[PDB]
């Protein structure tokens, strides 16, 4: 959606945006997996363990 | 020229003079419609008469030079 | 505001000595730089005081630094704004290249003006700039020993020490310069001595 | 809602006042997109009054930035609800938690120069899906008053006017809610009196060419400040007590 | 010229939505130069038709609430622009959507019309709440390509304004996803030569199949201009 | 812990990826860091601080124009721009800012005409700034007269 | 240089420099360089500092005085010693709304200078 | 106009009065239902000058052919607004 | 009415026109600049990167004034002595502020920077043309080792140029960045990874070698060229890419009991409150110098390559090295906060 | 589908090696799709002659030094790259090079041969130091395309390879030099309208107008298979 450029970050040294996109990434990662199983319905005991 | 007018100033020489003698040279061309020696090429006249003095044809002491000329056959004309 | 180039030559002998500003071992601002780009004045040649090397009133050039550096000058008289002669204005001599062109500075610019900018600019940009950009201070405070980084016979120029029953000499001069010199003898290291140091030789 | 949080996003949300929380709670008896009715569990419910809360939910409002303060309800026909629970959620605020802006896909590097000295390169994508679109809402007034020559009209008849402008101003001279204006368009139609117009030999012989003398009247019509363009949601009027009201009014 | 031609080789329908095309067999170099042209062709100037004008009875803007609904008028017309369309003849076509009573009102609710075919009948439009609520209005659907927003919309034509028409985003570029990916197909003798499996995801309107064959005839037309012209 | 949640999402672990220029098709030569960054669209739009003016309403005594956008106003030409025409050469660019683009009344109308009738000529005045200020000196009671040539 | 501008001098000249009045260095080369061709009495001169703020108070030009600072007291000083400002600064004719006496201005600034010899 | 130079001197209190179009006698400023200006006020048309181009205050001259004539009734010179910032 | 023929009128009028931007503050002269304008649909003001640094132009939402010289003559003072082009060297030092910065940095440095073997090591090529042909084609890197054919020409006594032919050892990406180089310039300088600090020097060498219009068309060459390499690298900063060194912890319990042992020697009696402020700050001031030092050997170099055979040693490219090395961005006392240690920091009085 | 063509506009044609060409007007994106695309098949898909195999008698290898001869082998071999070829009939032809005596040998020293064409004559392979030394190779030039190097041919071909035949790069890519520049093109109306700008820069064997033709006649016969 973004691009933004690596020589805004270590001048600034807010290297928070960095671990907030890391993690996003991982959020997201998440809701994609989550995201697959409601698209194939799947079990309710399946969606749960995960 | 078109991009930077480095090779005008090296013609003239004083940055400040440049400036003067193109004003003048783009006056006449402004007001009076003295036509170009270079082709227009769709130009302002600010760039017409900088091309010129880059090519070495415009200059203070020849534009003297010749309102002495026209004001002198005015003068003839007159009396 | 009021300082304008208003002659082009006032034609001046007149002019103050720049020397190559060589403090802390590593040349801080060679000469070359110091004057580059200035009216030398003073017909100065090389050692050999038999032939005219560089000219008078003439542009110091990047050409001419290089010959300068090739003989190792070390002191030129040039033609300063402060020793002008011309009233109600300076010369474009006495000036030498405007910086911003790369040549010789054109008679009528507002040279003090431009002076004036020139000195307040980087301080109000360095008040915004070093102060948002840093947090903590990075300073280096550890000034204990002089150690020389070639090799050399030591220069003490401006001293007065007295030798204490360690065997050593002993400072107790306020203004203290010691230099490094090499074969031929030209200065390459400064290092300024306090009071109250020991000196190993 | 932000994908990376820190917990104080629901606290924020709910202690701000511009959520609609549940005081007493219950089940939703009716849901609408400007109101909330619950009807209370017994068990809080004052045996006094009849038990049936019902929120108000404030819709498209003008903020003092001129921003859009809009309250959507968050929860569904027949839901049941504790006290504290988010009702209708405001205007930065996702299922009660508090919410800014719009997280994104990201990728550090560099572009053509286009992410220069902290530029940003966008993808049209984001345009599209109409994230980071924004409505604001600045309130316009016009006043009428009384001057030394006379009382000023808000009359929908203006000297010197295309019929393109008074097509869009009803009876009264105002804009019809609904109507979609644009710089220069007049909003609230108003005239200045003058008195004893001394115009030019120019002026006079133009007002003899079109003979629209239009009255001894100005033009000081409150219209679209000028590159703004929008949607007229609402009109309100005041008028003092003593002076007959516009049929508008 | 040695010249060796692609050939569509197999379709994977995953979905109405996703399909798999694989291609072979393709000369080396040639999966990225096809696979990167189309690619930005089914993105940028895929045709389609979308929603582009709603107008709702006792409704005079997009920023009003209609009582008996849940949902105000713009979250309405942002469903409606998730509305999958075929216009099969037309390029516009105005279908009504009259429903009422206490229910999720579906894509299923407008009337049928011959030509047009909705293709998710069970789309949420709008929640009625109170049964009395009635909720009626003609949607517009227009076939055009790429995305038209209705802000650049409202500053253009405008010929006739009439107080009561909404403008709502248009997507007419079917194409969602495009992804390609270069696949060795260890060929009879050659083993540089390729294969290139395009990963398409639309909705609704375009067949996968269909909107392949449009792009690359989008890219010939374009060629014939420098194939001709010298 | 975000490495193993990465791991949970069978992203990798670095939360840098393979990625492909749009344009030519072909990879980036190294790996980008590519994730979710929750992002702000603040106050400040273009929309608003955009602002452009040729000529303008006209301020009471000074005769200057007025300042900022919602009184249509001009640029404020300040002491510090000033001096950076000063710096250059720029006497004549200086001399417009002072006089037809402000205070000159006569100046400001009749350049405007020039430049309708394409002639490119300044004919300057007397700033009205300067005129205000003998007058307040003059209310001092301190005589100020300009000298003749 | 700005700064060492002024000077004060001892003994008279043929003008009126009597004991320790500061005048401009300039000037008072001016008056050195016709003396010594003429002769008249001679006059010790010494240059003195002035340290920015009052080296631009110094300067005999009231409008650039008054436009810098401390602008009461200069209008007070000026007013009594009837002092007249010719224009010669750059600030004077911003001021005024003139061409400045350099860059481009200092061709018809020269110009108008020699205007002052005849018509 | 086009001067050589600026000169300030202390002003004489007859100096004063060479510059003064007369005495302001009056705090009083306008009139508050007509908003003309007070007889020898602050305002004074009779000394500043008129209100309007080429029109005296009790509005017995107008227009452009009237020129520096000093209306007799109110005594109000007719030329141009302008004088009211230089008297 | 903003009728059609008006834009084609207007575009008539600004051709060859002079507009004045300014920026706040104007602290020298080059604060305001003229361009000539190219009218744009969007309501932002588009600025040339490489005058950024004369404005201080950041484009965080900083804003500019617009001035347009009416006169014949004011166009003439701003074509002459206020555009962009003729300002090119500071009013204070001879040094130019025009210069690339960041991407354009970013670019050319890759291109430029060299690598182990990689594709095609040790190959030889028939001038620049057959190298740019090469990367382009997918059999060599830009940073890999290969000997080329370059023809520099160098200025004689008089103004003819001479031409000299040899092979040189280069990487394919200074090959191609030659193609750039106009003739009169040495192939050295293209020969070493160039950073900001050596452009500046290039851009200056060709301006007072070949002169104006050359390094004008130079500079517009190395911004297209650099931003365009740009992207096609892929430069990112990870949470990895600050890899902080083994041996902090050690160094730190070190320097810790050490300004312990001198707060328990404060009580006995040999300090003041200025001697041991003094001792204090001189010990953490060592150990900051020292663990930085320890993160940039660590982050510098420490890159294991198996070249051809075995192992060798060369420049890390780790990011965020690679932005402080080429002097695009952060500096090592930026980089020493974030992977090193922060440091003493100093009160608002200046005492630390 | 309101579909917009572009037609060829300008053909500086700077030299017969280097030519620029302006194009318009392009949909936007299409500046892009179109120049890469071209590219791509301009440098990798460019059919054409160039030398593969290299025999020198009394050379082992690419690494020995013939004395009397100023350039190693290896120098020699990079300058036979850039030998410019044309074949009329046959897809192989073996050129001989006999030269004796002090002087640069030149391309037209090697012997004619009927169907093949030597683009420049004048071309430079080897400077002769001593006037007793002889130069005298076999030089295979083969029809191919795009860049096959001797790396790429070792991996795939490993049938027939005996010592002291030299193997060296063979550019068979009449392109040189491509480069496309997307500059906007302001159009009556869409100020989105592009124009794309191609700087080719081929050795003369080929034409640009002729290679830019050819080129997207090689991508409209790959649009066959997907019926329209
Ligand atoms: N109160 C201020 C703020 C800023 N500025 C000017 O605007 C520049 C840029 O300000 P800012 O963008 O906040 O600083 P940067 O150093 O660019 O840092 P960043 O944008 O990354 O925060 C400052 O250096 C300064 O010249 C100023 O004069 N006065
Ligand atoms: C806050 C502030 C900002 N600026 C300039 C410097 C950068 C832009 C944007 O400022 P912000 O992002 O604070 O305005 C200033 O010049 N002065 C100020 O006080
Ligand atoms: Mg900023
Ligand atoms: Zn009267």
């Amino acid at each position: 959606d973004i691009v933004l450029n690596p020589l805004g970050v270590p001048s600034r040294m807010n290297i928070g945006q960095i671990l907030e996109t890391h993690l996003g990434m991982a959020a997201k990662g998440i809701g994609d997996k989550i995201n697959a199983m409601l698209k194939q319905q799947q079990e309710v005991a399946k969606l749960r363990e995960f | 020229a078109r991009v930077t007018v480095q090779d005008a100033v090296e013609k003239i020489g004083n940055r400040f003079d440049l400036v003067l003698v193109a004003a003048r040279r783009a006056r006449q061309m402004q007001v009076g419609g003295k036509d170009p020696l270079v082709p227009e090429e769709n130009d302002k006249t600010t760039v017409i008469a900088l091309r010129e003095i880059e090519e070495g044809l415009i200059n203070n002491q020849i534009l003297d030079v010749r309102e002495r000329q026209e004001q002198q056959e005015q003068e003839a004309a007159e009396l | 505001q009021d300082l304008v180039v208003t002659e082009d030559d006032c034609g001046t002998h007149e002019g103050i000595m720049m020397t190559p500003v060589i403090e802390g071992g590593d040349v801080k601002e060679p000469l070359r730089d110091r004057v580059l780009g200035r009216v030398t004045a003073e017909d100065v040649l090389k050692p050999g005081t038999a032939d005219i090397l560089v000219p008078r009133n003439t542009l110091l050039h990047e050409q001419w630094c290089d010959l300068l550096e090739e003989n190792s000058v070390d002191a030129v008289k040039v033609r300063s704004v402060v020793s002008c002669d011309t009233d109600f204005g300076v010369c474009a001599h006495c000036y030498g290249r405007d910086l911003a062109r790369g040549h010789i500075i054109n008679k009528g610019e507002a040279i003090g003006v431009i002076a004036a900018q020139s000195i307040g600019e980087p301080g109000t940009q360095l008040t915004m700039r070093t102060f948002h950009i840093g947090g903590a201070a990075s300073r280096a405070a550890a000034e204990s020993s002089i150690q020389v980084k070639n090799k050399g016979s030591i220069k003490l120029s401006n001293v007065k020490s007295v030798v204490n029953s360690s065997g050593k000499l002993v400072i107790t001069s306020r203004n203290t310069e010691l230099k490094l010199i090499d074969e031929f003898g030209r200065t390459k290291e400064s290092y300024k001595v306090p009071y109250g140091a020991v000196l190993a030789k | 809602k932000p994908l990376v949080g820190t917990g104080m996003e629901r606290a924020v949300a709910v202690d701000s006042g511009v959520t609609a929380v549940a005081k007493r709670g219950g089940v939703v008896q009716y849901v609408d997109a400007s109101r909330i009715v619950i009807k209370v569990n017994e068990d809080e419910m004052y045996p006094g009054e009849a038990g049936i809360d019902i929120y108000n939910l404030t819709k498209y409002t003008r903020s003092n930035q001129n921003t859009c303060i809009n309250q959507m309800p968050c929860v569904s026909l027949g839901e049941p609800v504790e006290r504290g629970d988010v009702l209708a959620d405001g205007p930065s605020t996702d299922l009660g938690e508090l919410a800014l802006g719009q997280n994104m896909r990201v990728a550090f590097m560099p572009w053509n120069g286009y992410n220069f000295e902290d530029s940003i390169l966008v993808s049209e994508r984001v345009v599209q899906e109409d994230r980071f679109t924004t409505i604001h809402i600045q309130e316009l007034a016009c006043v009428s008053r009384d001057t030394k020559l006379g009382p000023e009209e808000i009359t929908a008849d203006i000297p010197n006017v295309g019929e393109a402008a008074l097509s869009k101003l009803d009876e009264s001279g105002i804009v019809y809610i609904g109507a979609e204006v644009t710089g220069g368009d007049i909003l609230v139609g108003k005239v200045t009196p003058k008195g004893e117009t001394q115009l030019t030999p120019e002026e006079k012989l133009l007002r003899a060419i079109f003979g629209e003398k239009a009255s001894d009247v100005k033009d000081s019509s409150l219209r679209v400040p000028n590159g703004v363009s929008g949607t007229v949601i609402d009109v309100q009027v005041f008028t003092r007590d003593g002076v007959e009201k516009d049929k508008r009014a | 010229t040695e010249f060796l031609k692609p050939r569509l080789v197999d379709i994977e329908q995953v979905s109405s939505t996703h399909a798999k095309v694989t291609l072979e067999p393709l000369e080396r170099g040639f999966g990225h130069t096809l696979g990167n042209a189309l690619r930005r062709i089914l993105l940028s100037s895929m045709p389609g038709c979308a929603v582009t004008e709603v107008e709702i009875d006792g409704v005079l803007h997009e920023y009003s609430t209609k009582e008996g609904v849940q949902e105000d008028i713009l979250e309405i017309l942002l469903n409606l622009k998730g509305l999958a369309v075929r216009v099969q003849g037309k390029d516009e076509v105005i279908l009504t959507l009259n429903k009422s009573g206490i229910g999720p009102v579906t894509a299923a609710d407008i009337t049928h019309d011959g030509d047009v075919e909705i293709v998710k009948p069970q789309h949420v439009i709008c929640h009625l709440t109170d049964e009395n609520a009635s909720i009626s209005m003609r949607i517009k659907v227009q076939r055009g390509r790429g995305y038209v927003p209705a802000s650049t919309r409202i500053h253009s034509e405008e010929d006739e304004r009439p107080i009561g028409r909404l403008l709502v985003d248009a997507c007419y570029s079917p194409v969602e996803r495009i992804a390609y990916n270069v696949e060795a197909a260890r060929v009879e003798q050659r083993t540089d030569l390729d294969k290139l499996v395009i990963e398409m995801e639309t909705n609704g309107t375009i067949d996968p199949e269909e909107a392949i064959r449009r792009a690359a005839t989008i890219l010939a037309e374009q060629l014939e201009a420098f194939v001709d012209l010298r | 812990e975000i490495k193993e949640l990465l791991k949970l999402g069978d992203l990798p672990t670095s939360g840098q990826i393979r990625l492909y220029d749009g344009r030519t098709g072909e990879q980036f030569e190294r790996p980008v860091t590519v994730g979710y960054m929750y992002m702000l669209k603040l106050n400040h739009l273009v929309d608003d601080k955009m602002h452009a003016r040729s000529t303008g309403s006209y301020s009471l005594v000074t005769q200057q124009p007025l300042g900022g956008k919602a009184q249509f106003g001009g640029q404020r030409f300040g002491e510090m721009e000033v001096w950076a025409l000063e710096a250059y050469g720029a006497a004549y660019t200086l001399q417009e800012m002072l006089t037809v683009k402000s205070d000159d009344v006569n100046g400001r109308t009749k350049m405007y005409k020039n430049i309708v009738d394409g002639n490119h000529q300044m004919e300057p005045g007397m700033p009205e700034s300067f005129n205000v200020l003998l007058k307040e000196i003059r209310s001092l009671g301190i005589n100020i007269e300009l000298e003749d040539e | 240089r700005q700064m060492l501008r002024k000077a004060t001098i001892v003994n008279a000249g043929s003008s009126d420099f009597l004991e320790g009045e500061q005048v401009e260095y300039s000037r008072v080369k001016i008056a050195n360089r016709e003396l010594e061709a003429n002769g008249k009495v001679g006059a010790t001169y010494s240059r003195d500092l002035l340290g920015i703020t009052k080296a631009s108070l110094a300067t005999e030009s009231f409008i650039s005085a008054a436009s810098f600072q401390e602008t009461t007291r200069v209008l007070t000083e000026a007013a009594v010693a009837g002092k007249r400002d010719e224009l010669r600064g750059l600030k004077e004719n911003v001021i005024v709304g003139r061409l400045i006496p350099a860059g481009t201005g200092y061709a018809y600034h020269q110009d108008r200078m020699r205007r002052r010899a005849a018509g | 106009e086009e001067f050589d130079a600026i000169k300030i001197a202390l002003a004489s209190p007859d100096m004063i009065r060479s510059w003064s179009f007369g005495e302001v006698k009056k705090p009083e400023t306008i009139n508050y239902r007509t908003f003309k200006p007070e007889r020898d006020g602050l305002f004074c048309a009779r000394i500043f000058g008129p209100v309007k181009d080429y029109e005296c205050l009790c509005g017995k001259y107008k227009r452009l052919k009237h020129r520096g004539v000093i209306c007799e009734k109110c005594g109000v010179e007719v030329t141009q607004t302008k004088v009211r910032r230089e008297r | 009415r903003e009728e059609a023929v008006v834009w084609d009128i207007l575009d008539e009028v600004i051709r060859e026109h002079p507009v004045l931007l300014n920026r706040a503050p104007t602290l020298h002269r080059l604060g305001i600049q003229a361009f000539e304008p190219v009218l744009i649909e969007g309501k932002a003001i588009q600025l040339h990167p490489l005058v950024c640094a004369a404005y201080n132009a950041d484009f965080d939402g900083d804003q500019m004034a617009v001035h347009v010289p009416l006169t014949l003559e004011a166009q003439l003072e701003a074509r002459a002595l206020m555009m962009s082009t003729n300002n090119i060297l500071s009013p204070a030092n001879g040094e130019p502020i025009i210069v690339p910065s960041q991407d354009v940095v970013l670019g050319l440095y890759y291109m430029t920077r060299d690598c182990v073997n990689a594709k095609g090591e040790g190959m030889v090529l028939t001038g620049p043309k057959e190298a740019e042909r090469l990367y382009r084609s997918g059999l060599a890197s830009l940073h890999a080792r290969v000997k080329v054919r370059i023809t520099e020409y160098e200025k004689d006594a008089n103004g003819e140029l001479v031409a000299k032919t040899s092979l040189k050892d280069t990487t394919v990406g200074r090959a191609i960045l030659w193609m750039i180089v106009p003739k009169g310039l040495p192939y050295s300088i293209v020969n070493q990874a160039l950073g900001k600090k050596a452009i500046s020097k290039m851009l200056n060498t060709c301006y007072r070698i070949l002169g104006l219009k050359p390094t004008v068309i130079f500079a517009d060459q190395i911004m297209y060229t650099g931003f365009a390499y740009a992207a096609r690298s892929g430069a990112s900063v990870g949470i990895d890419d600050m890899v902080i060194p083994e041996k902090k912890h050690e160094i730190i319990s070190e320097a810790e009991a050490e300004v312990a042992e001198i707060q328990e020697q404060f009580q006995s009696g040999l300090v003041t409150a200025g001697e041991r402020y003094n001792k204090v700050i001189d010990i953490w001031a060592a150990a900051n110098d020292r663990v930085s030092k320890a993160m940039m050997d660590n982050l510098q170099t420490e890159t294991v390559i198996n070249r051809d055979g075995q192992e060798e040693k060369q420049v890390s490219f780790n990011s965020i090295y690679m932005m402080a090395d080429s002097g695009a961005r952060g500096s090592a006392a930026q980089i020493r906060q974030l992977a090193g240690m922060r440091g003493l920091m100093a009160k608002p009085d200046g005492s630390i």
